[PDB]
């Protein structure tokens, strides 16, 4: 029963089955191979889509829970939580978005292959099912997205229990008493957050000195972190864990020390989530038979077009290089495609926005304040604080600001953060600012709607532009 | 011709013609970088070997 | 006793933020203001206090209904306490009209409290409300006295059972059945605040259509038609032949196409609209001519007939918008100080603040047909949106509208969740003249709401959509 294609994409994660989509709706005669139960990846089964709903379920448990909702006169008897039907509303979402992509599969007619895809020639992939049931498809071009998987932490074995990833933590059956977080980035914040805000007693362990990961702005990242703990969330920095241990009682002792050293003390747990990071998964795809080599993180290299060392074959998402995000998934699936079509292939990283859906929320894109510094790049900085915006302050949800960064002399906009409410999706107006190379005067001019979030990134601009914003 | 209001200041600020300033934004689009590129040019000019 | 560069009558979002911008500039800097507390009808009266109680609202909506509850989120008795509501309302209107206080103080704007009137070309003169008037000797006048609540010929308000804005925005009671009559954008925001709260309510409206004038008529269908399925319940093609108050307290109202009918109701809000507030201003006294619906006439910069008095706000034609007021007071002022000076209203965003949101920048499909100008059409749902199917929120959709020769955006329409912080992202990419396709080009967060915005422009450009 073999097929012939065009394109052979692997992996129907946010970045190949975007491509997949695009390659067809191209003309491309298109097929897509998933090992999984379900299309989508881990964003869409065990990442983005499972996180933000219990992100969004467990805030407003904390607001009826809490004194939010009493200040404003919503008067409710005796608030419960009910856990299981809060891991239904996340199921929900994910059976809905992941049967949606079969949808857009059969409507744009990409050819859907389930099984595991291993490259078997220059042009050739060949799929092999769990009963051993084979199948072939012939191609011109391969595209690998194979996506990333858990980072193991040396020592401690997850177990999905009570020793668990990303993907455990997502589905507790109930809320721990005690949890400990390995690892304060940006996924593990966010995981660390929710069960705080369902009552779980919450620590954090970093290596670094600072919460959100890599390029997060060091001034944010201290503002946000100084936040999170005043909601109870607690984080131990600079600080290494050596091991973890299941005591008799079912609980956990974890040991920790200084990153420098000594310091060695011993914290207790119900839960441990291990949450380090995650890395390029390639297992059993036939790149050694292929010849094509990894970099010494597991990446397969590719150059500006995303091609591997073999011209026909192709890489892109979480597998290569740059930030492991959905959205710079997408993009290179979408451009790659493209440059099999005779297009251009043009990204740029620095060009791509992050975000932390904890409340408050905090986004950025383009470059810190540290990044500016070590780069010897001469800059101002104009600040608003969400405390004196009008429907921040309206809703009485006042944390936080944005920090707009410009040049010195060109007032050309650099990097934008914001820590505080609607911060996700405002990051999006200064991703687009970004792109048409806008100076903070530029932003500072257009009209924006009162009262909107959006003002405190218009004032924000205005202040590193004139020296001097309006309401504040 | 593309040009922002606080570009188009700068430039009949210092009594520039918009003509005479290759853009290098998006689609040619004139930045303040290139204004001051070009009145910072327009200096080091009576330095040129010419006759 | 007292002079100044530039006086601004009205500390309405116009006068105050040209107040303070004036004195940011190198002016000396006077700001006059009839009323108690600073903000003019914004801070007040109108965006801030109606927003706070959309929230509130808005969130006893989900407490009291089925969305909690299919969160795992589970509760004994859901009770309204509207005292406590009402009193968050005002905590938020107190802070924010004091912060303007603290700012003019920061920027040595000089605040007097009296009823200004313009006794010469240089001369302004407050009288307190005690008598003991204050003068003002200045090289320029700025008019930012704002609007006032447009009366319903034959109806008469009086605050209590027949209320305006203001009346409707503090009531004691959760009225049982409740009329509005204007179905724009704050009589729907105004009546789905206490649709919300137990009201059943009604809005009757003249023209063949919800949102006020400008917004595009698929969105205002579907919006109308998704506020109905709240239980919010409209007469379209409707006049109010008057209202009549009844003995047993209620209201009968007469309404008619011509096929006459009445219906009662505990309160009854008259949200026709608002005009400019011009009144014992000095202006036949110095001699400045209005137009028919009463705003005064001004240049692209501003300036009245006297080229050193200066009009911006409410008090002037355009969009009757706090954003399009402050604007109007920065760009005024750069003017005064040897600046350019240009906006065009095309590019002012509106808002609607019900849930779903609304908003939009640019023009609808009616004033590009109207206009006779080739376009495209891409749309998206926020069914199909990561961000909005993940919170269970999928009403509503984004439209873009592209021209078909240079598929620059001509449009962006939003209806549904973010929609308010959304049509800012839309407001930037006009002001560069994008192209839909350039849009789609800009890596947008995932997963966000942005992202509907996004994948509409996609399909403006290219025809079809990624995830639609
Ligand atoms: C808890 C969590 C939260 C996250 N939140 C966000 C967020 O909020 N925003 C964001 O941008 N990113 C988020 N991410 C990161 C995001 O999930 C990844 O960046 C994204 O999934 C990358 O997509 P990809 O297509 O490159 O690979 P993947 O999504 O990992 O897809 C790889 C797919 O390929 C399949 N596959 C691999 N090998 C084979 C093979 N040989 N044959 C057949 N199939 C194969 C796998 O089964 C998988 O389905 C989150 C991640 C996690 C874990
Ligand atoms: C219920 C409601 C909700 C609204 N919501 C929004 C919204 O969400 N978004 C939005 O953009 N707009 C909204 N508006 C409209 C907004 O309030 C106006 O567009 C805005 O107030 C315009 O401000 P302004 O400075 O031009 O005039 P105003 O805000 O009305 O201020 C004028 C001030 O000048 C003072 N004044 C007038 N004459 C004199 C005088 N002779 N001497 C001294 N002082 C004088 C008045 O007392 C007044 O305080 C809303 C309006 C209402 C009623």
């Amino acid at each position: 029963q073999p097929i012939d294609a065009d394109v052979t994409v692997i992996g129907s994660g946010p970045g190949g089955y975007v491509a997949a989509i695009k390659a067809a709706q191209l003309g491309f005669k298109t097929v897509c191979i998933e090992k999984n139960e379900t299309l989508g990846g881990t964003c869409l089964n065990v990442g983005c889509i499972p996180s933000k709903a219990l992100l969004n379920n467990s805030h407003y448990y904390h607001m009826a829970h809490g004194k939010d909702f009493a200040s404003r006169g919503i008067e409710m008897s005796e608030v419960r939580l009910n856990l299981d039907k809060m891991m239904e509303q996340k199921s929900t979402a994910v059976k809905a978005l992941t049967g949606g992509i079969a949808h857009l599969f059969k409507q744009n007619k990409v050819v859907h292959v389930n099984g595991y895809g291993k490259i078997t020639g220059k042009n050739q992939v060949t799929a092999t099912k769990a009963d051993g049931g084979t199948q072939v498809i012939d191609t011109k071009n391969i595209l690998i997205a194979t996506g990333s998987e858990v980072t193991p932490f040396p020592g401690i074995t997850i177990d999905e229990d009570t020793i668990v990833s990303s993907t455990g933590a997502l589905s507790l059956k109930k809320v721990p008493e005690k949890m400990v977080v390995i690892g304060a980035g940006v996924i593990g914040v966010e995981l660390g957050s929710v069960w705080q805000r369902l009552g779980a007693d919450v620590t954090a362990v970093e290596f670094l000195g600072h919460v959100g990961g890599v390029g997060i702005d060091m001034e944010i990242s201290k503002n946000f972190q100084r936040i999170l703990q005043k909601q109870g969330f607690k984080f131990k920095l600079n600080t290494k864990v050596t091991g973890a241990t299941k005591k008799s009682d079912g609980k956990i002792d974890v040991s920790i020390e200084a990153a420098s050293g000594g310091k060695a003390e011993v914290i207790t747990c119900d839960v441990l989530l291990v949450c380090i990071g995650r890395r390029p998964f390639t297992k059993n795809l036939g790149l050694e038979e292929l010849g094509i080599e990894l970099d010494p993180r597991g990446r397969i290299p590719v150059n500006t077009r995303f091609q591997t060392k073999i011209p026909n074959i192709y890489a892109i998402g979480d597998v290569v290089a740059g930030p492991m995000l959905a959205h710079k998934a997408e993009d290179e699936g979408i451009i790659c495609v493209e440059g099999m079509a005779g297009g251009a292939v043009h990204i740029d990283y620095n060009c791509v926005p992050s975000v932390i859906y904890t409340h408050p929320e905090v986004a950025w894109v383009g470059k810190s304040e540290e990044q500016l510094k070590e780069e010897g790049i001469e800059y101002k900085v104009g600040k608003f604080p969400f405390a004196a915006n009008s429907r921040a302050k309206t809703n009485a949800d006042t944390d936080g600001m944005v920090k707009i960064l410009g040049q010195k002399s060109t007032d050309r906009v650099l990097g934008a953060h914001i820590l505080g409410p609607g911060a996700g999706e405002m990051v999006n107006e200064a991703a687009l600012a970004l792109e048409y190379g806008a100076s903070c005067e530029d932003i500072a001019r257009v009209c924006h709607a009162h009262p909107t979030l959006s003002e405190a990134f218009r004032e924000a601009n205005l202040a590193a532009s004139f020296g001097k914003s309006i309401n504040f | 011709t593309l040009a922002t209001p606080a570009v188009r200041n700068l430039a009949m600020e210092n009594n520039i013609k918009l003509s005479e300033v290759v853009g290098s934004g998006k689609d040619g689009r004139i930045l303040k970088e290139d204004i001051l590129n070009y009145l910072e040019k327009q200096t080091l000019e009576h330095h040129h070997h010419h006759h």
